């Protein structure tokens, strides 16, 4: 590419392209180099978006806030605040029955499948993020298919970004990258403060213990195959 | 600077002079920085030993607990005052000092200001200005500055600037003698100790004791010293 | 051209001593392999010995002081303070096997003609630069960063700077070989090196046997440890 030099300069004019590892030269997929920078950019943007979502979720789940809906399934089940009564926002994921985590993960998987599809991306006008195209672009959920009409698209559902200034959109992309890096640092600080108490200067005595694995989605209560055999040996 | 005092000359017994220009610039920068740090440390040590404890430490100033500033000040000299602050306080003070040092070493900011090669090379001792354009663009306008925040040095001739730099170098050498002599006088030693001067730390170079993660070091008892 | 380069490198290593070959190994055809290949092998082996000795000296300091990584790994079996000869005595046997295997993989990569000819180089006996390591650029699956310069901050060095770096490398290598075998000799016979008397404890096991006093057979791998 070599355009990422100028993008790194626009993100921060003091520190430009900062890569001690020189990972832009690393052709990890053995495609063109353009594909490698495209994959790295898309991975950074997706990581950042997930991190801001998880940061706001952690902040609003760590202090006694829960929806007054039910999540029962029929005359019994979780009251939607019993998960809040399991501890901080890492035992709550390990308390969402069995099917709730499955449906959440499958929704994210179908969303990523919609992201990756070149027929869907090509119908919007872009391509795959490594075969040229625009990194971080989510295609329209309306134009690509979905035979029953849906109300809104994922990006800008209410329409409050239309006819915006293109330079304002570029500034928003740069701010998204910077806030994504900052939110990744924040959410990993919180996740470290879950398990490790002695880390960081701040956040001392404000975080739930969570005697468990942050990186294990399925918990010991799941009745999926293996799982219990997969949780027979903890680690550090 | 050839020789500020004509009766001394070029006192270089170790032969570090007549070296590469980058080495000479680094040596001059280290001399100026050590002298300035020694002068500031001597002034702070004198103020702390006299007793200048501030009316502060209110509204959860210690991390939910409220320990008074005089309680930290009621430990002895400055050496005991540097061992009574919390780990976050010393860590954040060191981080602020490191941020200032890294901003001073920044070649982009120095070249924007109109300077020479960084790591305090050409024109050593020049702190870059944290204002105007292409610096600190993300909020934080920095209404104050590092050198002359009130603009007391607004106008100065180049000859006057050179004379003030030579005077600062001589005072920095005197302060590098003096602050080390004061620390030695705290640790017994020296000539005419007197003046109570409290007690001294293990070496003064321990930095941050009673921390977590890497501070499990019982090695500060020996190594001769 | 061979002996002339050898004289020049010896003169740059030390102007006073110069070329010192009392044994005359630079005139012996080692495998009936001319003069160029013999001096290339000798320089490559000297450079390799010096690099391994420098790394061994630093590692000996690190283990004698006690500088463990942390948890879970092979450092968890080694007792807290056993002196550097005994830290290659308590790591598991498979850890020693895999370490020696990775070193052999590195040697084989440094010698494989596909790796050398990838970045335009030939064998040191066949006419290449002694001590050079080809980067990684033939190893089927891509490698993230090279071994000589992992972060590539030496790519702006002048050839004169590289030559002075090689001379410093050889001198430091010789002096580190001498220091490291000072340590190993004091760990075996007392009173050899007078400075190191009483610092390094005596060791009974053989240094030249890798699996002598072999370590235990423990499985430090958790999660899905089907190899119990
Ligand atoms: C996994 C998330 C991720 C990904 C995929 C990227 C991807 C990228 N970053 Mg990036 N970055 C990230 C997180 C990430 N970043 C974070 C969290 C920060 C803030 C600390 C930054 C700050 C940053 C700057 C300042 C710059 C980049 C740049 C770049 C681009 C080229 C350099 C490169 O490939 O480095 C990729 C690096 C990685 C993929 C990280 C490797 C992770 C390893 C394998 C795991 C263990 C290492 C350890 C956790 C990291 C060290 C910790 C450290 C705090 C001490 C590339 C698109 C440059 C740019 O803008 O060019 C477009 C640039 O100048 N990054
Ligand atoms: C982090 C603390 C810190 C440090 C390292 C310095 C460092 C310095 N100050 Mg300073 N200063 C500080 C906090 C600090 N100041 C605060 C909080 C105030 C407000 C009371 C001032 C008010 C101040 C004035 C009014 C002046 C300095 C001056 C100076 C310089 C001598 C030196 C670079 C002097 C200077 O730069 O003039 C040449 C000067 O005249 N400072
Ligand atoms: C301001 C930055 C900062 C500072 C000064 C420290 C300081 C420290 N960290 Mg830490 N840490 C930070 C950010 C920081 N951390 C972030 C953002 C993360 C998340 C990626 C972590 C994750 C982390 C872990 C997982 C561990 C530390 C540990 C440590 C200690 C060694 C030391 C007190 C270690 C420690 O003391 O554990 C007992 C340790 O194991 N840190
Ligand atoms: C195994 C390590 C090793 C290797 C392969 C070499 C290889 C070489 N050295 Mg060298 N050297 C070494 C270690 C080594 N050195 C050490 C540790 C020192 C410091 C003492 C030196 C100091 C040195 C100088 C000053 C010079 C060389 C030079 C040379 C080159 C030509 C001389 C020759 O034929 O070999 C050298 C001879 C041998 C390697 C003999 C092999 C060892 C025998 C078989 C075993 C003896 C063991 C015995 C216990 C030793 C007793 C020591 C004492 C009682 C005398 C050649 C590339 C010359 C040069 O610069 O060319 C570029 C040169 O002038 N060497
Ligand atoms: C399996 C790993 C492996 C492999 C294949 C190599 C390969 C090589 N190394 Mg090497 N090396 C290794 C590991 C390895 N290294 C390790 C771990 C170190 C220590 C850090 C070194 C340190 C080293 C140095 C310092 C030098 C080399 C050199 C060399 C080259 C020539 C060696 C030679 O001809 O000797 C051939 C040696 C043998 C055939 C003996 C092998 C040992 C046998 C198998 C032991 C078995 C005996 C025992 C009694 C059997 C037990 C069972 C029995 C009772 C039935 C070659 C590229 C030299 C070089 O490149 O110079 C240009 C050189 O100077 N290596
Ligand atoms: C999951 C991915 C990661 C797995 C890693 C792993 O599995 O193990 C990793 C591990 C331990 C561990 C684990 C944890 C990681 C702690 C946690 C895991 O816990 C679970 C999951 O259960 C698994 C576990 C228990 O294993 C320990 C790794 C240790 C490691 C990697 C030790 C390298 C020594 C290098 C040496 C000695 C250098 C020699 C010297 C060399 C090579 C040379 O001098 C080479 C050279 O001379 C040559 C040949 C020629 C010269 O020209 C050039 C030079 C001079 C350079
Ligand atoms: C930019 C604004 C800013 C924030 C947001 C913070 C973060 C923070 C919190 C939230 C507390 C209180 C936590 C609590 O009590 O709950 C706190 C404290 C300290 N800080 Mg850090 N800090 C410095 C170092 C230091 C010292 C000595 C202490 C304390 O004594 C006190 C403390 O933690 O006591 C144990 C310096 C000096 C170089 C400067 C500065 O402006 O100089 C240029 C700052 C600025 C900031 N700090 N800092
Ligand atoms: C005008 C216009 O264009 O309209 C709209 C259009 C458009 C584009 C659609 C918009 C949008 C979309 C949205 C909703 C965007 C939301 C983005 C979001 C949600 C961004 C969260 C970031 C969270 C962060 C950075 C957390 C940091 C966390 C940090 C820094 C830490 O915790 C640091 C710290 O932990 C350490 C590291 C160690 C500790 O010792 C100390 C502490 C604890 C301090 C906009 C932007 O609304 C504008
Ligand atoms: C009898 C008596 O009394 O004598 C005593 C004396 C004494 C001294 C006490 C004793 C001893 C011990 C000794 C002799 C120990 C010697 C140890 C020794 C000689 C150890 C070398 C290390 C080299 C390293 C790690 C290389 C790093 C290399 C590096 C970091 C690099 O490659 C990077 C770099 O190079 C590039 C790539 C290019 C350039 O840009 C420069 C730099 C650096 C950036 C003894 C044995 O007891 C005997
Ligand atoms: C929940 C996840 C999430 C978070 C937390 C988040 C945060 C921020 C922030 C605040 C830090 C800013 C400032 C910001 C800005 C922009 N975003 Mg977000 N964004 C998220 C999701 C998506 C998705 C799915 C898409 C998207 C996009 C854009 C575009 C460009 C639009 C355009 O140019 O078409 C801009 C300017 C679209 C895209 O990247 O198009 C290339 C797109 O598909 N964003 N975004
Ligand atoms: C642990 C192992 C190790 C140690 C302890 C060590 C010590 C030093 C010292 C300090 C005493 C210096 C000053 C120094 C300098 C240079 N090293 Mg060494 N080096 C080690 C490893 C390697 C490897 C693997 C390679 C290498 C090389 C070079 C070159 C490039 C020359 C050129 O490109 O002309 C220069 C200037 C590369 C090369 O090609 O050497 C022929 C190469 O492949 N080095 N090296």
């Amino acid at each position: 590419k070599a355009e990422l030099e100028s993008l790194a300069g626009k993100l921060n004019p003091v520190i430009g392209y900062w890569d001690p590892l020189n990972l832009a030269d690393y052709d990890q997929w053995s495609q063109g180099q353009e594909a490698a920078i495209g994959f790295l950019r898309h991975a950074e943007i997706k990581h950042g978006r997930v991190a801001m979502a998880a940061f706001v979720g952690y902040i609003v789940q760590s202090n006694g806030i829960c929806w007054p809906w039910a999540l029962t399934g029929g005359p019994n089940g979780v009251m939607h605040s019993d998960i809040l009564a399991a501890g901080g926002p890492a035992d709550q994921w390990d308390a969402l029955p069995t099917a709730s985590k499955l449906q959440i993960l499958l929704f994210v998987g179908g969303l990523e499948l919609w992201s990756e599809n070149s027929y869907v991306l090509g119908l919007s006008g872009e391509k795959h993020y490594m075969r040229g195209g625009k990194p971080g672009f989510f295609p329209s959920i309306k134009k690509g298919g979905i035979p029953h009409p849906v109300p809104f698209d994922l990006f800008d559902p209410f329409g409050l970004s239309k006819n915006a200034s293109p330079e304002k959109k570029a500034k928003g992309l740069l701010a998204e990258i910077n806030n994504g890096r900052l939110a990744m640092l924040g959410i990993m600080a919180f996740v470290s403060e879950s398990k490790v108490p002695g880390s960081v200067p701040a956040l001392a005595g404000k975080i739930a213990p969570y005697s468990g694995e942050v990186m294990a989605p399925f918990a010991a209560s799941d009745n999926l195959p293996f799982v219990a055999d997969m949780l027979k040996s903890p680690l550090f | 600077a050839k020789k500020l005092n004509p009766t001394v000359g070029l006192w270089d017994p170790l032969g570090i002079a007549e070296t590469s220009p980058e080495t000479i610039g680094w040596f001059r920068h280290a001399e100026i920085k050590h002298g300035r740090v020694a002068m500031a440390a001597f002034v702070g040590y004198c103020v702390q030993s006299n007793g200048i404890h501030f009316p502060w430490n209110i509204q959860g100033w210690q991390g939910t607990p409220v320990v008074s500033f005089a309680d930290i000040a009621a430990a002895g000299g400055p050496a005991d005052q540097w061992d009574a602050l919390s780990t976050p306080a010393k860590l954040q003070i060191l981080g602020v000092i490191g941020f200032l040092e890294m901003w001073s070493e920044t070649s982009v900011v120095l070249k924007a200001d109109g300077q020479e090669h960084y790591v305090r090379g050409g024109k050593p001792g020049y702190f870059p200005k944290l204002s105007r354009s292409d610096e600190m663009a993300f909020p934080h306008p920095v209404p104050l500055n590092l050198w002359d925040p009130f603009g007391f040095t607004s106008k100065m001739t180049p000859e006057r600037k050179e004379k003030a730099l030579l005077a600062e170098v001589n005072n920095g050498r005197l302060a590098m003698i003096g602050i080390f002599g004061m620390i030695s006088a705290s640790k017994g030693l020296q000539v005419p100790g007197l003046d109570t001067v409290g007690i001294k730390p293990y070496a003064g170079e321990v930095m941050a004791p009673f921390a977590a993660g890497d501070a499990s070091l019982p090695f500060v008892s020996g190594m001769l010293e | 051209s061979a002996k002339a380069d050898l004289e020049a490198f010896a003169k740059e290593c030390n102007p006073v001593v110069g070329y010192w070959d009392p044994l005359g190994l630079a005139d012996l055809p080692l495998w009936g392999q001319d003069q160029d290949a013999v001096i290339g092998w000798l320089r490559h082996s000297e450079i390799k010995h010096g690099r391994i000795a420098m790394a061994g000296f630093v590692g000996y300091i690190a283990h004698a002081n006690g500088f463990r990584f942390g948890g879970i790994g092979p450092q968890n079996v080694v007792p807290e303070g056993a002196s550097a000869p005994e830290v290659w005595d308590s790591i598991p046997f498979l850890a020693k096997l895999q370490i020696i295997g990775a070193i052999g993989v590195l040697e084989h990569i440094s010698e494989d003609k596909n790796f050398l000819a990838a970045d335009g180089m030939k064998h040191y006996m066949r006419g290449g630069k002694p001590g050079y390591f080809p980067t990684f650029s033939a190893n089927v699956h891509p490698m993230p960063l090279n071994l000589f310069d992992p972060f590539k901050w030496s790519k702006n060095a002048s050839p004169e700077k590289k030559a002075k770096g090689l001379v410093t490398e050889t001198n430091n290598g010789r002096l580190a070989m001498l220091g490291l075998f000072g340590f190993l000799s004091e760990s075996k016979i007392p009173g050899s090196v007078p400075a190191l008397s009483g610092i390094i404890p005596s060791y009974d096991g053989d240094y030249m046997q890798p699996f002598l006093p072999t370590g235990p057979d423990t499985s430090l791998w958790t999660i899905g440890n089907l190899w119990a």
